[PDB]
């Protein structure tokens, strides 16, 4: 794709806003943005977690109006996201670990993963493994084919984030090989005792344009939102913790791009 | 204090028919999953069948699959286990169980003896 | 898809005694574990919680540990009030239901 | 701001007007002496029967200021300085506090803390999010009606104004980013039980709230809607039992008038 | 005061450079900079801090060269950083081993690093952590105390105008006044908060408001107020004094035209 001129005009810009919700695990029909409560492998080499004591990507393909050699895209040129409901991470009275005699419920805390990508395109995964000999549970897509070398790099393990409920966090990153018509950004934070720490704003933009002014364009007329958004561990009041999530708003605005080919 | 009372056990012949209630005092029954359990005299405990809080999820042991129905009342704060088919072998004292999230099963009932025999 | 616990265990007062559950994956690997303390005549009642846990009224004497698939009760300082049934019970994901042990007998 | 056409901005020696206040912190108000505390916050028995009383639940504080009458021209607000009011009250460390050690002070005020303030031509429009959607929220706070655990990530019937005070519990209600096209919001939460607050004030820093294009919200009724939350953290008692403590937060919106058809 | 045009030539600027020391209670002749060991009340309703646990905010007024449609001293820019920053690293002085063969508990904890530059004393606001906190005889504090002076009560108002007078716990400075003043603090709280303290001669402070207007002297004088809480010291019976720093100011200030 040779990335031509601007379109400008009456109907050149458009707007897509949602909200994507956060797959943690969802153990039971009454823990929708939880994990089940986590559970250690007897031993190294036998690690294989539940399918729902594992947290996953959030994808969502927006269809965008339709336009079309000499043809027209949809250019993502601004974002605004922000995590919804941050404010539920007071509840400290829900059935939790006093921190001490007569303490309020610890709070939930920790390791956590918050990210956000924008794609013309569906985010391109890298696996990377903690451990090979970990067995991804049935109902997951995972690294096919592990071996010792999953552990640092092995790129055998690429894949699309094409499907939700499906690709666990813990084994895929955005591979920053490919993504050409991505704009991805994430921050792990790793720690029990990690403070959660979540900005809300609806007055903070984004661009979305490379170092040539050009935005990821949207093949096929649509728009690749995809988040995680794994705030910590909500500890219970026996200490067993389950990792708890949250949705995050999404608002891109859009213009059209001419394109040879 | 939480209290569960179950009642309708009693002496039935094999091939019978038996309902059993608990009766919910204490909690709000309507918010929680419950559970029969049942001891054969002298022998361990043996789980029956869970229903959840609004009754979406019905379990149920093997050795009763096809012959007993758990369901609740949410309005009459009372758990009921429909017993049909009755053998032998289910011969029990059958407690009436609460489970909550992170206590797991925690409240019992005094539990009822239903006795099978001719 | 069982849990195993000792027919029966023993102490003299004052001691500790341990009373082994081991089951696989599917329960007490993947699901927690409470203990019930059951007198002849009466109803089981909550004596551990969630593996390692007492609710309020039962003594420090009891304590518990997990390893993996398998757990443990402790009772420590045995006493002859102590004397009764201790039951097992955990989650199957499998089964999809309760599973318990046989029941150990303390005797004192 | 936008829904009207927003036109040029009215210069002359009565085109510019000042709103300055302070709003005060509903954190609970236990009893007589307690404002600006929670009552000693409890735990539920079990996480299904998850039900805070009304005074161990902190709010939103709202503030509908009426402006001087127009009429069209609208009144544009573009600029806000705010600060927390009572920063140094936080290091009173002597008042039946929790010693941390043998011979310790008290353990000072600290933890779980939301900091929030908007600046909005209308109320501060909320989604509701659930933490755990079977807490009953108590008799006497506006709260997230017909819960479903899907109300626990999201869940589009919990839309709500921030439109009175003692009301809105913080905790089930967050700005709605879907609408609030005529309100300015920033907040932060910080949680864990031991984050040390940090509070700055200066009379040097002003926040602008113009948009993209150059209009700042446009107070709809003649009125400036100022919303906030400033939960500092917990005072720990002697005993440990903890307490929410809130500040009061000073606004100073600069405002100018803007043209406007329809 | 209708502020006209910046008055230059040679004789148009002046330099404003000292200390100010830090009140923090002073228990005894030998205990300078430090406040007395905290207790804590038997009770939430006898809160009563002695005079000697209680840190104080400091002030400063500097005469300025005399100018007698006048002029006025415009205070234009601020340089400031803490004196004996290396003095807390005196983890030796009969302290907290913080284990068995530890070196002490250095100061570390809550903290208000607080400075001002005002052509009149500071103004401030009252607010209570407790409202029935009796506060001691021969400090100045909120009077007429209701449960409304806790979040918020307009009766507290006040002038900084007094040394080893106004407790820092239940006075900041007014942002409904203070015009003419410059105000810049952070308060820290938790008792394992670490003092990070930056010092440079390199950092000017600029003092012109959104018209590029300085604070103006009023009475040729300059006001500086500051209060530098670093932490507390932890004495080896676990007791813990506030433990305070002395803070440099430098203003440069320039004439300015007014109408009266």
């Amino acid at each position: 794709v040779e990335v031509l001129e601007v379109k400008t005009g009456v109907d050149s810009i458009t707007e897509v806003e949602c909200f994507l919700t956060p797959e943690m695990g969802d153990p039971d029909e009454h823990l929708r943005g939880f994990s089940k409560s986590i559970s250690i492998s007897d031993t190294f080499e036998s690690d294989s977690p539940n399918r729902d004591m594992l947290p996953c990507y959030s994808v969502a393909r927006i269809p965008l109006p339709n336009l079309n050699g000499n043809i027209l895209m949809w250019e993502a040129v601004t974002l605004k996201t922000e995590v919804i409901g941050v404010t539920s991470l007071m509840n400290v009275h829900s059935n939790g670990q006093a921190t001490h005699d007569n303490g309020a419920g610890k709070p939930v805390q920790g390791t956590s993963f918050h990210f956000f990508s924008v794609g013309g395109e569906a985010l391109e995964l890298q696996g990377v493994l903690f451990n090979y000999r970990t067995k991804y549970p049935d109902g997951t897509i995972f690294p096919k084919n592990a071996t010792v070398q999953s552990q640092v790099m092995n790129t055998e393990h690429k894949a699309y984030l094409d499907k939700n409920k499906a690709y666990p966090v813990e084994c895929w990153v955005p591979d920053p090989t490919r993504n050409e018509n991505t704009r991805y950004f994430g921050t792990l934070t790793g720690g029990e005792n990690v403070p959660p720490v979540l900005h809300i704003t609806n007055t903070a933009t984004t661009v979305l344009l490379d170092e040539f002014g050009v935005g990821p364009l949207c093949k096929g007329d649509n728009l690749y939102l995809s988040a995680v958004d794994v705030c910590g561990m909500f500890t219970n009041r026996s200490g067993s913790q389950q990792w708890r999530g949250l949705s995050r708003y999404f608002k891109v605005q859009l213009r059209k791009r001419r394109v040879k080919n | 204090e939480v209290q569960l009372v179950e009642s309708g056990g009693g002496l039935v012949k094999p091939g019978g028919s038996l309902r059993l209630s608990c009766a919910a005092s204490g909690f709000t029954f309507s918010s929680y999953t419950m559970n029969w359990v049942r001891q054969a005299p002298g022998k361990g405990l043996q789980w029956v069948s869970s229903i959840s809080s609004s009754s979406t999820y019905m379990y149920y042991g093997d050795s009763v699959k096809g012959r007993f129905t758990i369901s609740r009342d949410n309005a009459r704060n009372s758990l009921y286990l429909q017993m049909n088919s009755l053998r032998v072998e289910d011969t029990a004292v059958y407690y009436c169980a609460r489970y909550a999230h992170d206590w797991n099963v925690d409240y019992w009932g005094q539990g009822t003896l239903v006795t099978v025999s001719s | 898809s069982v849990l195993t616990q000792p027919p029966s265990a023993s102490g003299t007062p004052g001691q500790r005694v341990t009373i082994s559950c081991s089951g696989g994956s599917s329960n007490i690997g993947s699901n927690p574990v409470n203990w019930f303390q059951q007198f002849p005549g009466t109803a089981p009642k909550l004596l551990i919680y969630a593996n390692t846990q007492r609710p309020s009224g039962v003594p420090d004497r009891f304590s518990g540990s997990k390893s993996g698939t398998s757990v443990s009760l402790a009772i420590s300082g045995l006493q002859s009030e102590d004397e009764g049934d201790y039951h097992c019970a955990a989650w199957d994901d499998s089964l999809k239901g309760w599973v318990f042990g046989g029941g150990t007998k303390l005797t004192v």
